RNA sequence: GCCCGGAUAGCUCAGGGUAGAGCAGGGGAUUGAAAAUCCCCGUGUCCUUGGUUCGAUUCCGAGUCCGGGCACCA
RNA sequence: UGGGAGAGGGUGGUGGAAUUCCCGGAGUAGCGGUGAAAUGCGCAGAUACCGGGAGGAACGCCGAUGGCGAAGGCAGCCAC
RNA sequence: GGGCCUGACUGCGAGGCCUGCAAGCCGAGCAGGGGCGAAAGCCGGGCCUAGUGAACCGGUGGUCCCGUGUGGAAGGGCCAU
RNA sequence: UGGUGUUGGCUCUUGGUCGCGCCUGCGUAGGAUAGGUGGGAGCCUGUGAACCCCCGCCUCCGGGUGGGGGGGAGGCGCCGGUGAAAUACCACCCUGGCGCGGCUGGGGGCCUAACCCUCGGAUGGGGGGACAGCGCUUGGCGGGCAGUUUGACUGGGGCGGU
RNA sequence: CGUAGGGUUAGGCGGGACCUAAGGUGAAGCCGAAAGGCGUAGCCGAAGGGCAGCCGGUUAAUAUUCCGGCCCUUCCCGCAG
RNA sequence: GUAGGGAAACCGAGUCCGAACAGGGCGCAGCGGCCGCAAAGUCCGCGGCCGUGGACCCGAAACCGGGCGAGCUAGCCCUGGCCAGGGUGAAGCUGGGGUGAGACCCAGUGGAGGCCCGAACCGGUGGGGGAUGCAAACCCCUCGGAUGAGCUGGGGCUAGGAGUGAAAAGCUAACCGAGCCCGGAGAUAGCUGGUUCUCCCCGAAAUGACUUUAGGGUCAGCCUCAGGCG
RNA sequence: UGGUUCGUGGAGCCAUGGGGGAAUCUGGGCGGACCACCGCCUAAGGCUAAGUACUCCGGGUGACCGAUAGCGCACCAGUAC
RNA sequence: AGCCGGUAGCGGGCGUGGAUCCCUGGAUGUCCGAAUGGGGGAACCCGGCCGGCGGGAACGCCGGUCACCGCGCGCGCGGGGGGAACCUGGGGAACUGAAACAUCUCAGUACCCAGAGGAGAGGAAAGAGAAAUCGACUCCCUGAGUAGCGGCGAGCGA
């Protein structure tokens, strides 16, 4: 899963580190690393199709921006787009960020 | 999720009101099908907006229905007949009724607004009911002549 | 180390006001026998200790003993 | 030539009873089985009862000391 | 064998044995507060030589020593195990 | 594989806590079905009393009871008999049990509109359907793959022994 | 082999200004931290399809290429039907 | 450097343990006649040795990264080509017989097949030769397949923990139980080898203890030099 | 989960993949868990010389080499092979 | 005052009317290459449009123009590729060290990729951190192998 178009998150390297034992907390001697290796976090992106200027659009967006794409739509509102491509539509739509 | 309804909705609430829901029943539903919209800052205000218009247009509309409720229970309008004793040999209308108070009061009045359901064939005082907008009635005296 | 349990007759087990039940053991009926069956009989500090109650198997507290279950080990 | 009775044979169709299994419901402490028992099955809800479903095999009463076939053998009902 | 008892002490330790290190061992005497004995005195477990495990990490009871602007707290330290 | 996001609508049936309402509580002796302690010589009934019939009922099956049509001057306490504990009314509560309300949590049925698949027709139709897929997080299985470890003495090493 | 000079001649032979095969590439579109990986059409891609030349002579050295004879293809423009 | 003791608060020529004015641990104080010399200490230079670096030099088998290879070979894809000659003689078909009709039998025709014999072509069985070869796999004789799961030309696709494999861990450009190149890189090697002028004085050890230690180490023993003691 | 000296630690701070999700100075972040008090600073927009690094290139200078040395190459070398 | 490159020679020319030569600007600049009309096995092949050349319509040659993508209202402007090291960002090993090895180390190094430029980054406090103090960022010295981190090991290190 690739990239938010509305807030530009992407995908993230993070380890993955396993431990064993008790923590000092709880009484216990203490954690050990029994293995640490990399492995990636992905934007929850999901599609968001929406009607505007009579086309239809669509935003690949993580979901915390969900919200974001209807805001758009309202601000969209001020402009002309009609007779405009739906790659046209959105463009418009992203220089409104 | 609150959103502004724009129209009457099965247990959800009148037009113009703010109620609250699950985003995906309004981004998935309501939305799509113009049955409300996102209850925004911007749109909000419109709301506001025209709450406030309504509330004008409405109470003036009550005020140019009282511009003309002292100014007609305030005379009497004469209608000059020709009859023999009591009964007419022609009749007075509500268009008549009307002709005659926009010539001596000179004021222009509806006759289909006025509760004449059978023309005046009689003479003698009669009290008529006058509604140039509801709740705003408007009683008329007036004498048939001879 | 921590939490949950149990403990009741020879044996396995049921339960604020009873001490039960089955199976082992005994006699009786019955039979070629061995059983099944059928009558009766026993066999309790209900682990110990201190308190609740008018009273304790029961409730609480505390120990001993045996089960489980979770976790940790420089 | 005209007639008859018949589980004679072959093909296709199709009808109900019963058993089993599957689902739904209702219900609880046993069911099954034997000379007596035990294995088995059952609170993970069996047996017994009611509705639905699937499938195979055999055709109760009629039926008999009966009928048919050369014998082996042939039995729900229908058509050829 | 018996009576009374808890020295199977606390705070120290001259001087030695043994020995590569680190360990292991024996130890008079002084102070506190004791036990036994009339007293001299003895007593810091057991006739003796086996019955054991450095450090790191962590548990517990004390101590009130540090406490990340300050007062507390978290967490360490120290003594004991 | 649980939770959660993307993720919506309508129902049905549940469970858990919290708030209030109403009851349930029968060893023994005794008026009978006595929860605990406390208050307390009066509560009541025209703001409907003793018998009748519908019941939710709970019944240890003797009784308890709520609202109903009955119903038109009457009830039961202090009294006391044996009680460890008096009985009427009031009250805080205990073991339960619904009735409602609060937040919740679970299952089931449906729906369509997110998402998925499909349709020479595509702002649409059909199918699946809030499941699947995909994000973040939980625990598990996991030589398919990876990094490694697999002691020393020894009349050679292993084996045995230590 | 060393030095120097000379030698390879096409509308018809082979390939190109034609076709498409595996494959490759790739408007649309899809996907991937970056690099890039896919992808219908289209395009590319031959020893496959398609397409007009035979015989003889000549040079030291080329010849279906030059020459000789007899044949043929496409493109342009014109005339007739 | 001029103060140390204590885990520390802190005190200070002392401090820590301790109830202690106890004991103990670790600490505290030039030479000659105010001038001179010397000295703590410190700074620079020089030499020995140690730590960190590739650290005396040369040498692995390997591990990792990024690229280069299927013009060899293995499989598949697309498109073409090749297999002398001879032999055997399936089904079917025709006629004849047969029978109620049939099965079936006979003859003729026919030309099937991971059929037979044998060149080309593909192989590589046995022996001999070759063995600083003609040749880093060849030569002679012999022998297997030779219409098929056949052989072969051209165009393509799949590769390094990856391909491909009628399976031998085979093959992936003449050494594959993990290809090749460049890079990390001077990897690491407690091992083996090697270590370059002269003279003079002294001169070992091959034991002990501990050691994933035993042909390697740390300490001690034993050698040497400086200063001091006597 | 990364960054920092900080390897789960009493673990703050800075960053951020997932969930939940404010306020506009009487707002908000920080001073190493947390709380109080006392201070410091104003996040979620952007730009900004110089002082710093390097050496394909030019020049200057060596107790730098002097043809097995010095660059792989003093020479027709990234050549022949 | 000589000159026609290394390069002499044959055979021919030039220069005080200022050559050769050196410096700056300009003109010309086949084909390939980001390569960009299309194609392609780089340096070859095949085209459209406008204008020209030939006898020229077929055929050929000459000149001009014709890729994609981004941004602004078909027109413009911009991008693409390269550069020894250096720089920032996105990814990111292993040998080795720990006298075995996994956490740890090597190291955010080697290396791949993107981007930038003569530099690049950073930069005008939601800072520091105890001074009742300082006052953007960068770079050097020191602070300091300190504070700390650490199978509290090897080491790491403000
Ligand atoms: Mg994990
Ligand atoms: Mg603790
Ligand atoms: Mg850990
Ligand atoms: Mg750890
Ligand atoms: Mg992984
Ligand atoms: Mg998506
Ligand atoms: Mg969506
Ligand atoms: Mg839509
Ligand atoms: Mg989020
Ligand atoms: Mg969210
Ligand atoms: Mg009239
Ligand atoms: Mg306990
Ligand atoms: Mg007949
Ligand atoms: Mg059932
Ligand atoms: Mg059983
Ligand atoms: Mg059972
Ligand atoms: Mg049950
Ligand atoms: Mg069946
Ligand atoms: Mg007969
Ligand atoms: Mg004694
Ligand atoms: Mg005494
Ligand atoms: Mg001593
Ligand atoms: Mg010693
Ligand atoms: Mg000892
Ligand atoms: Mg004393
Ligand atoms: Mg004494
Ligand atoms: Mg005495
Ligand atoms: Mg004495
Ligand atoms: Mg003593
Ligand atoms: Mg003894
Ligand atoms: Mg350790
Ligand atoms: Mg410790
Ligand atoms: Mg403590
Ligand atoms: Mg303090
Ligand atoms: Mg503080
Ligand atoms: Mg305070
Ligand atoms: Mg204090
Ligand atoms: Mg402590
Ligand atoms: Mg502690
Ligand atoms: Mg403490
Ligand atoms: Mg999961
Ligand atoms: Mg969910
Ligand atoms: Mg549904
Ligand atoms: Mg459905
Ligand atoms: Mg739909
Ligand atoms: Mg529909
Ligand atoms: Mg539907
Ligand atoms: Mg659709
Ligand atoms: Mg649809
Ligand atoms: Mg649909
Ligand atoms: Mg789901
Ligand atoms: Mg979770
Ligand atoms: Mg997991
Ligand atoms: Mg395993
Ligand atoms: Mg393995
Ligand atoms: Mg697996
Ligand atoms: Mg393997
Ligand atoms: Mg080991
Ligand atoms: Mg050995
Ligand atoms: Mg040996
Ligand atoms: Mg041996
Ligand atoms: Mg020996
Ligand atoms: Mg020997
Ligand atoms: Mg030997
Ligand atoms: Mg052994
Ligand atoms: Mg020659
Ligand atoms: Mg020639
Ligand atoms: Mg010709
Ligand atoms: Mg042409
Ligand atoms: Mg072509
Ligand atoms: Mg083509
Ligand atoms: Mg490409
Ligand atoms: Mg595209
Ligand atoms: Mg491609
Ligand atoms: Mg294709
Ligand atoms: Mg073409
Ligand atoms: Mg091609
Ligand atoms: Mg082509
Ligand atoms: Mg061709
Ligand atoms: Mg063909
Ligand atoms: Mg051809
Ligand atoms: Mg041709
Ligand atoms: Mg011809
Ligand atoms: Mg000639
Ligand atoms: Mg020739
Ligand atoms: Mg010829
Ligand atoms: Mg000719
Ligand atoms: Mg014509
Ligand atoms: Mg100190
Ligand atoms: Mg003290
Ligand atoms: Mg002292
Ligand atoms: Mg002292
Ligand atoms: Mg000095
Ligand atoms: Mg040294
Ligand atoms: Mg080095
Ligand atoms: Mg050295
Ligand atoms: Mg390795
Ligand atoms: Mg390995
Ligand atoms: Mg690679
Ligand atoms: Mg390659
Ligand atoms: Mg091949
Ligand atoms: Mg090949
Ligand atoms: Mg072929
Ligand atoms: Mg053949
Ligand atoms: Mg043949
Ligand atoms: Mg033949
Ligand atoms: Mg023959
Ligand atoms: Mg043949
Ligand atoms: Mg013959
Ligand atoms: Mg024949
Ligand atoms: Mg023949
Ligand atoms: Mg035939
Ligand atoms: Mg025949
Ligand atoms: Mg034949
Ligand atoms: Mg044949
Ligand atoms: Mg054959
Ligand atoms: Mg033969
Ligand atoms: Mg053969
Ligand atoms: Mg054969
Ligand atoms: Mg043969
Ligand atoms: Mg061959
Ligand atoms: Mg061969
Ligand atoms: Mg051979
Ligand atoms: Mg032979
Ligand atoms: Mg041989
Ligand atoms: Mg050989
Ligand atoms: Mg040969
Ligand atoms: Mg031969
Ligand atoms: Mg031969
Ligand atoms: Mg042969
Ligand atoms: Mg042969
Ligand atoms: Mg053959
Ligand atoms: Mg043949
Ligand atoms: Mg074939
Ligand atoms: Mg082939
Ligand atoms: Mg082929
Ligand atoms: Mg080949
Ligand atoms: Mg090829
Ligand atoms: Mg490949
Ligand atoms: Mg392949
Ligand atoms: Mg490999
Ligand atoms: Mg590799
Ligand atoms: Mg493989
Ligand atoms: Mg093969
Ligand atoms: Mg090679
Ligand atoms: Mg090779
Ligand atoms: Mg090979
Ligand atoms: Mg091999
Ligand atoms: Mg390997
Ligand atoms: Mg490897
Ligand atoms: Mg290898
Ligand atoms: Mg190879
Ligand atoms: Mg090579
Ligand atoms: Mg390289
Ligand atoms: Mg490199
Ligand atoms: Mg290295
Ligand atoms: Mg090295
Ligand atoms: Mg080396
Ligand atoms: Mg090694
Ligand atoms: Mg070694
Ligand atoms: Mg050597
Ligand atoms: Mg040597
Ligand atoms: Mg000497
Ligand atoms: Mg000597
Ligand atoms: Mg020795
Ligand atoms: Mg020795
Ligand atoms: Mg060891
Ligand atoms: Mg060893
Ligand atoms: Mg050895
Ligand atoms: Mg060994
Ligand atoms: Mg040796
Ligand atoms: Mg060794
Ligand atoms: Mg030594
Ligand atoms: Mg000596
Ligand atoms: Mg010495
Ligand atoms: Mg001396
Ligand atoms: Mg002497
Ligand atoms: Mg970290
Ligand atoms: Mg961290
Ligand atoms: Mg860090
Ligand atoms: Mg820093
Ligand atoms: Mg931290
Ligand atoms: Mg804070
Ligand atoms: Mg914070
Ligand atoms: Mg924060
Ligand atoms: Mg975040
Ligand atoms: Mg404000
Ligand atoms: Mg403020
Ligand atoms: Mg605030
Ligand atoms: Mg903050
Ligand atoms: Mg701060
Ligand atoms: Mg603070
Ligand atoms: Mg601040
Ligand atoms: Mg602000
Ligand atoms: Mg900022
Ligand atoms: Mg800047
Ligand atoms: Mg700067
Ligand atoms: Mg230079
Ligand atoms: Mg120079
Ligand atoms: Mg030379
Ligand atoms: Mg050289
Ligand atoms: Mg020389
Ligand atoms: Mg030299
Ligand atoms: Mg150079
Ligand atoms: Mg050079
Ligand atoms: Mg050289
Ligand atoms: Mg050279
Ligand atoms: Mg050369
Ligand atoms: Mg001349
Ligand atoms: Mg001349
Ligand atoms: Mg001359
Ligand atoms: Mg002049
Ligand atoms: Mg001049
Ligand atoms: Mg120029
Ligand atoms: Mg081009
Ligand atoms: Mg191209
Ligand atoms: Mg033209
Ligand atoms: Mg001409
Ligand atoms: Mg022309
Ligand atoms: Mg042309
Ligand atoms: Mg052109
Ligand atoms: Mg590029
Ligand atoms: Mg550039
Ligand atoms: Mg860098
Ligand atoms: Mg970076
Ligand atoms: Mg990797
Ligand atoms: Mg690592
Ligand atoms: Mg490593
Ligand atoms: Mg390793
Ligand atoms: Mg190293
Ligand atoms: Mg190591
Ligand atoms: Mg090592
Ligand atoms: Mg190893
Ligand atoms: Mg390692
Ligand atoms: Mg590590
Ligand atoms: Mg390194
Ligand atoms: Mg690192
Ligand atoms: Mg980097
Ligand atoms: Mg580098
Ligand atoms: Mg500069
Ligand atoms: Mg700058
Ligand atoms: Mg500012
Ligand atoms: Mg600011
Ligand atoms: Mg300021
Ligand atoms: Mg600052
Ligand atoms: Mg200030
Ligand atoms: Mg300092
Ligand atoms: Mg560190
Ligand atoms: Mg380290
Ligand atoms: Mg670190
Ligand atoms: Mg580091």
């Amino acid at each position: 899963s690739k990239v938010c178009e509305i807030s530009g998150k992407r995908p993230i390297v993070a380890n993955s580190i396993q431990r064993r034992g008790k923590a000092k907390r709880e009484g216990g001697v203490g954690k050990k690393t029994t293995g640490i290796s990399k492995r990636r976090q992905y934007p929850n992106l999901q599609k968001v199709r929406v009607r505007v200027a009579g086309q239809e659009i669509t935003f690949r967006v993580a979901a915390s921006h969900i919200p974001k794409v209807y805001e758009l739509v309202e601000r969209a509102k001020g402009l002309k787009l009609e007779g405009l491509s739906p790659k046209e539509i959105k463009k418009e739509l992203l220089k409104l960020l | 999720m609150k959103v502004i309804l724009l129209e009457p909705l099965e247990n959800l609430g009148d037009v113009g009101q703010v109620v609250d829901v699950k985003p995906g029943y309004a981004r998935n539903y309501l939305l799509p099908r113009g049955l409300a919209v996102l209850a925004t800052e911007s749109n909000l205000k419109a709301l506001e907006a025209r709450i406030r218009a309504q509330a004008k247009r409405l109470a003036e509309r009550k005020a140019e229905a009282e511009r003309l409720k002292e100014i007609l229970e305030n005379l009497t309008l004469t209608i000059p007949v020709r009859a023999g004793e009591t009964k007419i040999y022609g009749s007075v209308t509500a268009k008549d009724i009307a002709e005659a108070l926009s010539r001596q009061h000179g004021v222009t009045i509806d006759p289909k607004r006025l509760a004449l359901e059978k023309p005046i064939k009689e003479l003698g005082e009669y009290v008529l009911t006058y509604k140039p907008h509801p709740e705003v009635p408007i009683q008329l005296k007036v004498s048939v002549v001879a």
